[PDB]
RNA sequence: UUUAAAA
RNA sequence: UAUUAUUUAUUUUAAAA
């Protein structure tokens, strides 16, 4: 119920790799091209890097925030995979090490690191607050699971929109979505996790590993930026051990790659905007006088 | 779908809104699926048990090698009267302790014993206010009834009595002890309490062959 | 009562019941069920229940 | 899906009878085609929401026909539409300094409903008949298609009033409404209405802001301004003759002496002046007696002060208030409503659809007869309409206030009110006001002294050894600094 | 506590450190020798853990058997009372075990040299019975210290320090309080080297202020394993 | 209309996507392949099938969305010649075009269209063919109407799914696979959409027909 | 709880 | 009967002639 490797596929991937080949043609520091593709509602967003295909869903719900912040809205995400994405994977393995690694990042990277606006999220302190939920879909396993998952996750929250709340008194009323427009949740920055894969025959390192090279790995390096030059997460454990300056190597490689993959996700995210609201230059209220 | 609105509270009745004999009822041999089946029920005082108990076996475990039979017990809750999950399972072990010293354990080589017991009703009448005691002694007595009816091979009948939350199962007419249970209850007194339940015990003994002998 | 009334304006009022569309079935609720085959195993619920 | 499908190209009409154009709106037929009429327009410069648009004929036996005519605004913002509840609950617009918000989409405000001149346009016409005393001698109302000439500005159109060289019909009769309104507003003054003042300043900009404009007035401020009252006061008989349960209505209570108490107070010890409280044309015949020789805008800064203890106007139903409830204080009418702005005010769209069922022109909706929605509906209009007051105060006062920091001088301003720790001052150049607080006033606080009785702060200057005393409605010099790690100081 | 002040201009921390000095350092080893092959008392500030090595051994079932190296488990169990407030079993705080146990089997599945010990497991059970800050790297050092107890053979040291970056001055060994006020780095470096087997970042670390915070995180790590290895030869030599 | 791709999943054996108004559902099919032990069937083949939700985990309201499509798949599939194999069906809701809370006819019809056009692209021994529609109707007017919109089933008195069996080029109903109905309705409705049903199924499977086939010729030789 | 007019 | 065996293989000494 595994894949199985054949002895001369792993000789010749690596043997490429000792000769600066990669089988899809890309270079050792080359990211693969993204897609961002958003559905009908808010918080619908597919991602496809290479072969690889995820698919994001963002929902909230009103819920009890924690009493040690009551002051901040609630972020759950699930990353089950299923037998779609390959039939290696077991339906129903929720605490297997690719689904607990992926979640722990990308929670880390969103909530922890204050990419999610938490306390934009509260509605009444220590009784009612905002619980932005993230479910993340497998589509296609091709490598770069949580890579995908992180850029599905990140667009689908800055695409999603929640309902919109008036204050009166002591009062709240949730408006329905087909009265008022919904509002768009805060993102404050947006996190984007490149992973690292290292061989040894001197060692190499590939950026963004499709399934092949993943299995012959000896080492797996994940870090997270933002435009802002900050380190938002890093996870390193076993495999090759590595000294700092492999690791300042790779963060400023990724910056270049998590820059550039910003600037697309706010294009995308612009262009999306536009074609959902044509008639948006007739209905503005705020104008101006002259 | 299931557990419902999690903002529900469940229903809170107030106290202050408005205001010798033990009866028996034993029948046996109604489950279809499993070998033996029994239905115990009493009310005495303002405190009504009814419980059912299934026994599913022997069961020729794949692989087994054992020299005897291995007997498990599970209790569990019914629809009135809902105990812990922990209490349940030191009830159960309680049991298990005393069905291997009565079961013919090596008559079952390489198989096992499933009993399971449902306290589908659990009544009780107090005017105003352990509670599990009072159904150690029916619990006993439906195990045996099932375990008789599944053509499962006991050494003597087993039965038990309450004594104020001590419990006592007895074997050979009275003669030699297989369980004990005690909650709450008082100090010094022992004497009286091997004796209320005996006496208990003999009045169960022989209402089970009575319906095992008839139908 | 999250009901739009209790904002005390005609013009949000006026706006809600135009844009309300009707759900019939929201006015009706259902009970929770839970259902116990006793059919001799151990485990958590069977697909059947 | 509530706008006309046409959008921009809308048109009116050019046969009312046309069998195609009746057929889609079968309420043509009960409209008056005024496009014979040298109508034009009156507003600011640069202004692309025109409300209200005039024109005047003499007729054959000595009396003229003055006519104003309104958008027609509940032609396309009808009742239990999403239009209608997006209107109703702005209320009103409000216009800050840089931006504006609409109470309608742009596509009605800008384009159609708007009284665009050279192109046919749907009105609300309301047509008197005046004769050389400006005395109404009947007047009648009716929905009308009309066709502006041209939309002057207020310079522009007192340019051609007075210019000696232009002749033609649409100029003389620009020239009789001038001549009609200063007869309206002589018996109106001296049937009791006021005369206020309020500063009202408007910056330019290109950074963005740089230097602010206080407005002058024209004498066409007043030729619209007399006419406007005059629609709105007919209007507001003709609707509650019709709905005396639901009539949308405007009131102004009388002023308590205990708002002109503190004011009079001051007057009279440190100026030696009071203003009558017998009846509203004793306060305004007050005022105009209440002046200083040295400070000619003293008597202004009187009649600003003097607003402030003014009743808040409120709109209201008939149906709620007896008949002598409805008098208006400022204006000194028996009744007033608000009529010739309903792109503007949500106000005089009730009023529009209650006047079209005084007519006959389409029944009235039963909400407008309902006297619960039209209590809420007078409550909200009434907040929404200080809020948008305030919202105004706050942003020519906010965008002043960096036209403070980034543009240092001295500005005049006469003193409102003086406290223990602090003087208000207001300036007339900017029409705001100014709180200096003592810590930053003098380098000595503890050897101040406050007199209450004669309204005086007794302090050393900073950068002076002679002690000052500042009393109220003193006319003292400000300066501007930024002491940042914008402020006003006293010269 | 309070409102306190993290680094005074004094060069004073909260609990009276400096911002180079470790807490108090006291290792055990063979303190459970009747119960496990391994045994290792951690006693790093106020954590106090207690780690059992169980191995090489026969599995209890051939489902997880390796025929060419030895299966490592690593079981991290945080008691209730760890803290001061006696926490309750959340859901969620499962998934933070699992990425732990997950990262200490890499680490030293890599170092422990697992081909000597075939057809072979290797438990590893950890007690956690009180936590001040600086968990994980402290149970890095009672895992090392477990399995050289046990004799398992391992090519170097794996040390465990966790470095704090408070605004532009980076502390050694943060404590509780100190976490929550400011980003940590946990380190895992390998003997005397510069090498990392182990390297978690869990908050905001501007880049250009990064290269530093390794720098003082490997050589404080050093530090831990001198401390760790006179441990072991003062029990050697008095046994 | 609706719209179809097939082969979209590159690691499985077969795979489609079906989307009808808003509803979409990616389905992929991996079989013959080995079954576990508590799987394998000594005669046949074993079916695995699994439907995931747009949002949140999986809840007993996919369970019986598994039952339901597994009994519409099962007769379709010549799971006799092979014996001791397994078949691995998994339908992903990416939109449900429905309120979840209420509805889950729209999601059932597309998982079916969704896995009968993943099981020819994974070249699985079918029997026939098959197409499915939600059917709905109005409350104020009685009125029949197939595949309707969201807001439309929030208007209904009765929700229908219907599953036929095509045959012979796609013109015979060889049998009805599946006609699930909650609401209100007596037994003239019954036919009434029962017959206005096969008439929108037989147009769907002639359009599904020419779909695969657009996408399956340029493939072969 | 700042009158009136045009914005 | 370890030069023996495990079949969807728990074998962990298959080397010499």
């Amino acid at each position: 119920k595994d894949i199985e490797i054949s002895a001369s596929e792993s000789k010749f991937i690596l043997e490429a790799l000792r000769q600066n080949y990669r089988l899809d043609g890309r270079s050792f520091d080359q990211f693969r091209d993204v897609e961002i593709t958003f559905g009908k509602e808010f918080g619908d967003v597919s991602v496809k890097m290479g072969n690889t295909k995820v698919h994001c869903r963002i929902s909230c719900q009103i819920a009890q925030p924690y009493e040690d912040r009551p002051f901040e809205g609630l972020f759950v995400i699930s990353t089950e995979i299923s037998p779609m994405a390959g039939s290696q994977f077991e339906n129903g393995n929720i605490t297997g090490e690719d689904e607990v690694l992926c979640s722990r990042i990308i929670e880390k990277s969103v909530r922890r690191s204050g990419a999610l606006d938490v306390e934009g999220l509260c509605i009444v302190a220590g009784s009612k607050c905002w619980a932005v939920r993230a479910d993340v879909h497998f589509l296609d396993c091709d490598g770069g699971f949580i890579d995908a998952s992180c850029i599905a996750v990140m667009a689908g929250l800055m695409h999603f929109k929640k309902p919109d709340i008036t204050v009166h008194g002591e009062q709240i009323i949730v408006h329905p979505v087909n009265e008022r427009e919904p509002v768009p949740l805060g993102i404050l920055h947006i996190p984007i996790c490149v992973t690292f894969s290292f061989f040894n025959p001197s060692e190499i390192s590939i950026i963004d590993a499709t399934l092949k090279e993943e299995l012959l790995r000896d080492g797996v390096l994940t870090v997270t930026l933002n435009k802002n030059r900050e380190v938002v997460q890093v996870s390193k454990a076993g495999g090759l051990p590595m000294d700092a300056l492999t690791l300042m190597k790779c963060c400023h490689e990724a910056y270049s790659i998590i820059e550039k993959i910003t600037d697309q996700i706010l294009q995308l995210l612009k262009e999306d905007s536009e074609k959902r609201n044509k008639y948006a230059a007739m209905l503005t209220s705020e104008n101006a006088r002259e | 779908r299931l557990l419902g609105p999690a903002a529900a509270k469940p229903m809170a009745f107030s106290n202050t809104t408005t205001h010798s004999e033990q009866e028996l009822s034993l029948h046996t041999g109604f489950i279809e699926n499993c070998n033996g089946s029994a239905l115990v029920e009493a009310r005495s005082l303002g405190h009504q048990t009814s419980l059912i108990t299934a026994v599913y076996g022997p069961r020729s475990i794949r692989g087994s090698f054992t020299s005897q039979g291995t007997i498990s017990i599970q209790l569990k809750n019914g629809l009135l009267e809902k105990y812990n999950t922990n209490e349940l399972k030191e009830v159960s072990s309680f049991l298990m302790g005393i069905f291997n010293s009565v079961v013919n354990l090596s008559r079952y080589p390489k198989s096992g014993i499933d009993i399971f017991v449902y306290l589908t009703y659990d009544k009780d009448l107090t005017n105003n206010p352990s509670q599990i005691s009072s159904l150690i002694p029916h619990c006993i007595t439906s195990i045996t009834l099932a375990l008789a009816d599944a053509g499962i091979e006991l050494v003597d009948m087993a039965g038990a009595g309450e004594a104020n939350g001590t419990v006592v199962s007895f074997i050979k007419n009275g003669e030699e002890i297989v369980g004990f249970w005690k909650d709450d209850g008082d100090d010094e007194d022992l004497l009286e309490c091997l004796d209320r339940c005996k006496e208990q015990y003999n009045r169960y003994r022989d209402l089970m062959i009575s319906c095992l002998m008839n139908q | 009562s999250a009901a739009i009334k209790d904002l005390d304006d005609f013009g949000e009022e006026e706006l809600f019941e135009v844009t309300k569309e009707e759900d019939i079935i929201a006015n009706y609720a259902s009970v929770y069920p839970v259902v116990e085959v006793e059919r001799g195993r151990v485990g958590a619920c069977t697909d059947e229940e | 899906e509530c706008l006309p499908a046409e959008g921009h190209d809308w048109k009116a009409p050019t046969k009312l009878d046309d069998p195609e154009a009746v057929s889609k709106d079968p309420l043509l037929t009960k409209r008056k085609d005024l496009r014979d009429k040298l109508i034009c327009s009156i507003d600011p410069p640069g202004c692309v929401d025109i409300n209200d648009a005039l024109h005047a004929k003499k007729l054959p036996n000595g009396n003229w026909e003055v006519g104003v005519h309104i958008a027609d605004v509940t032609h396309f913002v009808k009742p239990g539409t999403a239009l209608d509840a997006e209107g109703a609950a702005r209320g009103t617009s409000v216009y800050l300094v840089d931006k504006r918000i609409d109470m309608l989409p742009m596509l009605l405000g800008t384009d159609l409903c708007s009284l665009k001149p050279y192109v046919d346009r749907f009105a609300f016409s309301v047509i008197w008949e005046l004769d050389d005393s400006a005395n109404i001698v009947n007047v009648n109302f009716m929905k009308s298609v009309i066709r502006s000439r041209e939309a002057f500005s207020y310079e522009q159109a007192q340019l051609r009033i007075d210019d000696k060289t232009q002749n033609d019909e649409l100029t003389m009769g620009m020239r009789a409404l001038l001549k009609l309104s200063v007869k309206l507003k002589q018996k109106r003054l001296e049937a009791g209405a006021l005369n206020l003042a309020s500063p009202e300043v408007k910056v330019h900009m290109d950074s963005d802001p740089n230097e602010v404009e206080i407005k002058k007035l024209l004498a066409t401020n007043s030729l619209v301004e007399e006419f406007m009252l005059l629609a709105n006061i007919s209007v507001a008989r003709k609707i509650y003759d019709a709905f005396p349960q639901t009539a949308m209505l405007r009131r102004h209570a009388a002023p308590p002496s205990t708002n002109f108490e503190i004011l009079n107070e001051m007057l009279n010890t440190r100026k030696n002046m009071s203003i009558s409280l017998e009846s509203s044309k004793a306060l305004a015949d007050s005022l105009d007696r209440c002046v200083d020789p040295e400070d000619p805008y003293f008597n202004t800064l009187v009649r600003i002060m003097s607003t402030r203890c003014m009743m808040a106007a409120q709109y209201f139903y008939s149906g709620a208030y007896s008949y002598p409830d409805f008098r208006h204080y400022g204006l000194a009418v028996d009744i007033y409503t608000h009529f010739t702005s309903p792109i503007r005010r949500y106000c005089d769209v009730v009023a529009h659809r209650q006047l079209a069922g005084a007519i006959g022109y389409e029944p009235l909706s039963l909400t407008h007869r309902d006297k619960n929605k039209m209590d809420m509906i007078c409550r909200n209009i009434n907040r929404k309409h200080r809020n948008a007051q305030f919202a105004g105060r706050a942003s020519i006062e906010y965008y002043v206030g960096q036209v403070m920091r980034n543009n240092e001088s001295t500005e005049t301003g006469y003193v409102i009110k003086v406290f223990n720790n602090g003087i208000v001052v207001l300036v007339p150049k900017f029409g705001v006001e100014g709180l200096i607080r003592l810590d930053n006033l003098t380098e000595d606080p503890n050897s101040a002294a406050f007199d209450e009785v004669e309204y005086k702060l007794t302090f050393v200057p900073t950068n002076s050894d002679k002690p000052r005393d500042v009393y109220v409605f003193d006319k003292v010099e400000v300066q501007v600094r930024s002491v940042m790690d914008a402020e006003l100081l006293l010269k | 506590m309070s409102r306190l002040e993290i680094y005074s201009p004094e060069g004073l921390r909260l609990d009276g450190r400096r911002w180079n000095e470790l807490r108090r350092f006291e290792s055990s080893i063979n303190t459970h020798p009747h119960a496990a092959d391994g045994s290792s008392y951690m006693e790093q500030g106020n954590n106090k853990i207690i780690t059992l090595v169980k191995g090489p051994k026969e599995p209890r079932l051939k489902s997880q058997m390796d025929t060419s190296k030895a299966l490592l488990n690593v079981s991290v169990n945080i008691t209730k009372f760890s803290k001061f407030e006696r926490s309750k079993s959340s859901h969620k705080n499962e998934r933070r075990v699992l990425e732990i146990q997950t990262s200490l089997v890499r680490m030293f599945e890599k170092n422990v040299m697992l081909n000597i010990y075939p057809r072979t497991v290797i438990d590893i059970e950890i007690h956690v019975l009180e936590q001040d800050g600086g968990i994980m790297g402290s149970l890095i050092n009672g895992i090392t210290l477990a399995l050289i107890d046990a004799g398992i053979s391992m090519f170097d040291y794996i040390s465990g320090i966790s470095v704090g970056l408070y605004d532009t001055t980076p502390l050694l060994d943060t404590n509780s309080l100190e976490e929550n006020a400011m980003s940590t780095v946990t380190l895992g470096v390998v003997g005397k080297s510069e090498k990392l087997s182990l390297l978690l970042v869990e908050d905001k670390i501007p880049l250009d202020r990064l290269e530093n915070v390794l720098a003082i995180g490997i050589a404080g790590a050093h530090r831990v394993r001198d401390l760790m290895d006179e441990e072991l030869r003062k029990h050697a030599q008095k046994r | 209309s609706v719209q179809a791709e097939i082969g979209i999943l590159d690691h499985v054996d077969g795979s489609s996507e079906f989307v009808s108004q808003d509803t979409k559902v990616i389905c992929s099919v991996t079989g013959p392949i080995e079954p576990k032990a508590r799987q394998e069937l000594p005669t046949q083949l074993a079916l695995e099938i699994i439907v995931r939700p747009a949002k949140g985990v999986a809840t007993t309201r996919e369970k019986v969305l598994e039952d339901k499509l597994r009994a519409v798949l099962t007769p379709l599939i010549t799971r006799h010649c092979y014996p001791r194999q397994l078949c691995q069906i998994t339908c992903q809701i990416l939109e449900s075009g429905e309120d979840e809370a209420e509805f889950s006819l729209r999601e059932l019809s597309c998982c079916i269209n969704a896995a009968f056009l993943a099981l020819v692209d994974a070249g699985i021994a079918l029997n026939s063919m098959c197409a499915s529609i939600p059917i709905a109707i109005i409350k104020d007017t009685s009125d029949i109407i197939v595949d309707p919109t969201a807001e439309q089933l929030k208007i209904s008195l009765s929700v229908h799914t219907l599953a036929l069996e095509f045959v012979n080029g796609g013109k015979v109903v060889k049998n009805v696979l599946l006609l699930d109905s909650n609401g209100d309705f007596n037994e003239d409705q019954l036919f009434s959409l029962l017959e206005l049903g096969e008439q929108k199924c037989q147009e769907l499977v002639t359009n599904i027909r020419r779909i695969i086939q657009d996408n399956i010729s340029p493939r072969l030789v």
